């Protein structure tokens, strides 16, 4: 048959499309990462807990 | 002929009374603690008579050194009037709650064994915690005279305070007699005769019913068969045993009041007495391994609890 | 034939895809004190085992799915019940709360994915559709918005559905294994989705295609989340590991494992700021992770079966975890 | 007090779905839950008519039990993934037909198929009701076409009676925890009328079993 | 979503009448209802209550012990059953759908009404406004006072505003103080204190001229302003 031909081409096609991607540099994401939660670190209540006063499961 | 006190029984009737004391809350404790600790959701449909049953037996025992220390000293009370009340009510509150919790047990057993796709609409409406709640409050009703009749007094050829039923109370004629014996007979057709027939006819049932269905794969049908028959045997006369000599020595002692037995009975009857309700205690230290330690994973729960915290 | 040409090809792009990103390596993530939060609110009502569980937008509705054959929404404030809808099927692995809050998604072992209209003049919840098509257990679904709604089953697809039609307008193929979950970016545009392939992928909602494909577990992948800023999943899966995942590295970039952990993850969440991953295991607890450190943060204890769900308010304010043991929780 | 107008009426609406919550689990927990099983073209079509694409459920009225059958066939997906759903089902159906021992073989299919439920870990505690099915294609088979062509070891008469128990004890011996579980074994085929008979007893048998330990006789 | 109401016209007084209001179009058992008066030339007064359940049950204290209301769930109708009626109780006999939940809007349908006619520490609200003229296109400001806040411990405040137009029966427009009715256009939107409120129409058309009531909805009874008439 020639169904399992066309399955390769499928795998080939994808990994090719995957293959050309301009990828970042690891260090440069992790610092992105750590930034946003730098950033955010204030308005996050199970890193920071809420007065129970403000907290509306008190 | 006076009254004989075997004189020893002032030394073994405390030992005995301290003893099922320890063993009785030691026990009962525990099945309360690992009744109580462990998940809830997860729970067979059996532990609330557990816990009932825990319960009673636990308070059962727990005034018992009062009355240790009354046999020690010769028949001597101290503590007072509020004591004899509250332990003896006590007493016979929970001689009564057990043995309507051990009758629960049965009946829930039975219901759900024998006919249990028949019997599924009536176990919601009389089993579980609508039978706690009504045999707890039987009892307490149950008990009630002895918690008016009972009092304190000393006699003029004793000369030493006692705990005794008064019965002067409600009769200030001659049918006091008819006190004495009411109160005995009803104690013993309500707490023994009723409760016991009950019993035997619930797990007669269960005992047929277990053995019709594990007549199949003849290694492992027969060791749970076995195993199965012969705890319900063990149930039943286990509590036969240790509550029949309590109700057979004081109805031998009432009927030879208005009998007039040999002055012989009625000293052998009153020195054994005490032990038969050393006896009786039997059933608060041994109900936590018939009924709650039995199944295994009641052991391992108590067990898991025990080896962590 | 062209059969093994196609393969030794194939065999090129995977080491190129592999050199590509070893290029990309030249620092880890690696190089909060702690998190004790407490039980605010049990929810009760369940007669069993919950499969699912998702918050509204609103941070104070929840809809919660078990097997007794019910959704469940609750009022999380005040502990309500605020609706019950009966099932067509018990076998629920799924439910979701549409961002709207008009619509309530649906579904498991029926292969249909049911949306439930929660406004209606009648004062009742009705059945709009039934979104049938797949072929396998319907494992997660996420609306996009009410005419939207992603799914992901068993048959090894997902799909993105128009809800008014009925009809599946993108198929998005390529995953071998059965689809345990998805997550929706924040923007909706990208999905990410985890198979028992032991590896995710990343799609593009509006095309079909498979951008990237993120593999490393040593097993399957039960559970997926995104890092809030869109640029990073956290998954677990069934060899006891949580995985930080780069989309723009295209690379594994932090784990999350201990040695006392052998036991399963059902569920990944993030709290606001990102920095703390949340994953509930089949030892019948949470773990809470420094998202960037990979140390453990606390634990979430109370479950007496496995936690089968977890989700994380909008606002940031709390954790619901949700068992097999009939409960939900609410943890701050 | 502390409620508005509004809280008291959303509280009084919350604790009436809780009524009907608890009403209706009432009425689940008085249901037997059944789950078919078994190998592909087997008997599992003849069981379902003779008692009466995703999960499909069907429901059955005998000696005023209500069961629910649900056949997990059609899902062609990971078991791991979904077989866990049915923990806590009363008992397991199982098909095999007595005609697949010299159809691998597709006998020794059914006995892998067996094992793999039989001894699963979320079903540790389930009892299993199986069926062998065809018995009278059997006969007429058997007479031709012995049991060593799957069962090497068979030495008995190739006739329905001793065949039959042995193919019997090959599928019970597959339970690796006799303590826990028991295997009802009925003889059928197209043309019975016992199956339901024999489903409520097995049934009504591992209710009073489950009963003796949820009672704590165990 | 229909409710039709009957059992009017003329009684002698010290007589007894039943309303009916059969029920139609909707889930009748999961909303409670309510009876809601409207004498000949006067606003609206809350008769009754009756929770879905029927576990709750309230009266006005001018119908209390003479009026008992009622429900058959089975058959969607709701019953009020008035003895010992006064000229006192001439009026339009209103029946009010109600449902209550989080996110709910009760209220939001009202039947046409019975007449019924016989022969001879409540918060309360102002509507110290009881006309204002108008034109098409125009800014309409209508405003509402209470005598005790109507802002809750749990953050709501309980104003409902409704719009009874000539010939029909009241429309709810706005069910929290500032949170709008489904099927009511953007025209309307509302705002206050808590003891002060406003009911803005930003732009009127012809057809959303009559009169708008205030409602308290914070305690039993449930109480109405006079009401503010718009004259185009
Ligand atoms: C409350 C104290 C306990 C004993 C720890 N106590 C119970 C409860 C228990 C039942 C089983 C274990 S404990 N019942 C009791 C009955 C008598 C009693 O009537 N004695 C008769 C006195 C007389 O009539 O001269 C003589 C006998 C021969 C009848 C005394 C104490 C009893």
């Amino acid at each position: 048959n020639t169904a399992s031909i066309a399955q390769a081409r499928k795998l080939v096609e994808q990994l090719k499309m995957e293959a050309n991607i301009d990828r970042i540099k690891v260090s440069k994401a992790a610092a992105d990462l750590m930034a946003y939660c730098e950033a955010h670190a204030k308005e996050d209540p199970l890193l920071t807990p809420v007065p129970a006063s403000e907290n509306p499961f008190r | 002929c006076e009254y004989t006190d075997w004189k020893s029984s002032g030394a073994l009737i405390p030992a005995i009374y301290m003893l099922v004391f320890l063993l009785g809350t030691t026990g009962n404790g525990l099945v309360l603690w690992t009744v109580f600790r462990s998940s809830r959701e997860k729970r067979r449909s059996a532990d609330i008579f557990i816990a009932s049953l825990a319960v009673a037996d636990l308070t059962f025992v727990v005034t018992l050194p009062l009355w240790a220390t009354y046999t020690y000293r010769d028949y001597d009370w101290p503590f007072g009037t509020f004591f004899c009340k509250l332990s003896s009510y006590l007493i016979f509150v929970n001689m009564y709650a057990s043995v309507f919790c051990l009758t629960g047990l049965s009946f829930d057993r039975y219901l759900a064994i024998v006919r249990p796709v028949a019997n599924a609409r009536l176990r919601l409406r009389v089993s579980g915690a609508v039978a706690t709640a009504v045999l707890w409050v039987l009892a307490a009703l149950l008990a009630m005279p002895v918690m008016v009749l009972r009092t304190t007094g000393d006699l003029e050829n004793t000369t030493k305070v006692q705990c005794y039923m008064d019965y002067s109370m409600v009769a200030t004629v001659s049918s006091e007699w008819a006190w004495e014996v009411g109160l005995g007979v009803s104690s013993t057709t309500v707490g023994f005769v009723v409760p016991f027939t009950i019993m035997l006819t619930c797990y007669f049932f269960i005992a047929q019913t277990i053995a019709g269905h594990f007549r199949k794969e003849r290694i492992e049908g027969l060791r749970k068969r076995r195993r199965l028959l012969s705890i319900i045997v063990v149930l039943v006369v286990t509590f036969a045993l240790c509550w029949m000599p309590y109700h057979l020595v004081k109805t031998l002692y009432m009927l030879g009041s208005l009998l007039h037995w040999p002055c012989d009975f009625d000293l052998f009857l009153m020195n054994i007495f005490p032990y038969c309700t050393c006896i009786s205690y039997v059933n608060s230290c041994l109900n936590p391994f018939l009924y709650a330690f039995f199944d295994p994973r009641f052991r391992q729960a108590c067990t898991s609890m025990l080896c962590c915290g | 034939s062209e059969l093994d040409q196609l393969r030794q090809e194939a065999e090129q792009l995977k080491n190129q895809i592999r050199d590509a990103r070893k290029a990309c390596a030249d620092a880890t993530l690696s190089q909060v004190g702690r998190i004790q939060m407490r039980t605010r609110r049990t929810l009760r009502g369940h007669l069993a085992k919950i499969y699912a569980m998702h918050w509204g937008t609103d941070s104070r509705l929840l809809v919660s799915a078990s097997q007794d054959g019910k959704l469940i929404i609750w009022d999380s404030y005040t502990t309500n019940k605020v609706h019950a809808i009966p099932l067509r099927s018990s076998w629920v692995m799924t439910c979701a709360y549409a961002p709207s809050g008009n619509y309530v998604a649906c579904g498991g072992l029926d292969n249909i994915c049911s949306i439930y209209n929660l406004k209606t003049r009648e004062g009742n919840v009705r059945v709009s559709r039934e979104l049938a098509g797949h072929t396998g257990y319907l494992s997660c679904c996420r609306f996009l918005d009410d005419n939207q709604i992603v799914t992901s089953s068993g048959d090894t697809t997902c799909a993105l559905w128009d809800i008014e039609t009925g009809q599946q307008t993108t198929t998005f193929t390529g995953h071998t294994g059965d689809v345990m979950s998805l997550s929706l970016a924040p923007d909706t545009r990208l999905f990410v989705s985890g198979a028992c392939d032991a590896s995710a992928k990343l799609w593009d909602v509006r095309e079909g295609m498979c951008r990237q494909t993120f593999t490393g577990h040593e097993s399957d992948i039960n559970a997926i989340c995104f890092f809030p800023n869109g640029n990073a999943f956290a998954t677990g899966s069934d060899d006891a590991t949580c995985r930080l995942f780069d989309l723009r590295a295209d690379q594994e970039l932090m784990t999350y494992s201990h040695d006392n952990i052998i036991c399963g993850i059902t569920s990944v969440s993030f709290s606001k700021s990102g920095r703390l991953l949340l994953a509930g295991y089949d030892d019948f607890n949470c773990n809470v992770w420094d998202a960037l450190k990979a140390d453990r943060a606390g634990v979430l204890a109370g479950h007496d079966n496995r936690v089968s769900c977890l989700g994380v308010t909008d606002d940031g304010m709390a954790v619901a975890t949700g068992s097999w043991d009939s409960f939900l929780k609410i943890w701050n | 007090c502390t409620l508005s107008a509004e809280d008291k009426a959303a509280v009084e609406r919350s604790k009436m779905i809780d009524r009907n919550l608890r009403e209706d689990g009432e009425k689940a927990a008085r249901e037997v839950k059944l789950l078919l099983l078994g190998a592909g073209e087997s008997g599992k079509n003849t069981i379902v008519k003779q008692m009466k694409t995703g999960i499909v459920e069907t429901h059955f009225t005998f000696k005023d039990l209500h069961f629910k059958m649900f056949d997990v066939g059609a899902q062609r997906s990971e078991r791991k993934k979904w077989i866990h759903c049915f923990e806590g089902v009363t008992a397991i159906i199982f098909c095999v037909a007595l005609s697949d021992y010299d159809l691998m073989n597709r006998m020794h299919a059914s006995m892998k198929l067996f094992d793999s439920i039989c001894n699963n870990k979320w079903f540790t505690d389930t009892s299993i009701i199986l069926f062998l099915n065809k018995k009278d294609l059997f006969e007429e088979k058997i007479k031709k076409s012995p049991l060593t062509i799957c069962y090497p070891e068979y030495a008995g008469s190739n006739t329905y009676e001793e065949a039959a128990a042995y193919i019997q004890c090959q599928f019970e011996d597959l339970n690796k925890r006799k303590d826990t579980k028991e295997i009802y074994t009925h003889f059928t085929c197209s043309t019975d009328t016992k199956n339901v008979q024999f489903v409520f007893d097995a049934v009504t048998d591992v209710i009073i079993k489950n009963n003796l330990k949820d009672c704590g006789l165990f | 979503v229909q409710l039709v109401e009957s059992g009017g016209g003329l009684v002698q007084p010290g007589g007894s009448r039943k309303l009916s209001c059969s029920a139609s179009g909707f889930a009748f058992s999961s909303f409670g209802m309510h009876w809601v008066r409207q004498a000949p030339e006067k606003g609206l007064e809350w008769v009754a209550y009756i929770s879905s359940g029927s576990g709750t049950i309230y009266y006005a204290d001018t119908v209390k012990g003479r009026f008992t209301i009622s429900r058959d769930d089975p058959k969607n109708t709701l019953f009020l059953q008035m003895t010992s009626l006064r000229s006192e109780d001439t009026a339009m006999y209103y029946c009010v759908r109600s449902i209550y939940y989080y996110g709910s809007s009760p209220f939001d349908f009202w039947g046409q009404g019975t007449t019924l006619t016989v022969s001879s520490s409540d918060i309360v609200m102002t509507q110290a406004t009881s006309s204002v003229p108008v034109t098409p296109g125009e800014s309409v400001s209508i405003s509402c006072r209470s005598s005790k806040s109507l802002l809750h411990s749990n953050g709501n405040t309980y104003l409902y505003w409704f719009l009874q137009r000539p010939g029909q029966s009241p429309q709810l427009l706005i069910y929290r103080m500032s949170n709008l009715a489904s099927g009511v256009p953007d025209r309307f939107s509302g705002s206050g204190s808590g003891t002060a409120f406003t009911l803005t129409i930003s732009r009127l058309e012809a057809e959303d001229v009559g009169v708008y009531y205030c409602m308290q909805h914070l305690e039993y009874p449930l109480t109405f302003g006079a009401g503010t008439k718009l004259e185009l």
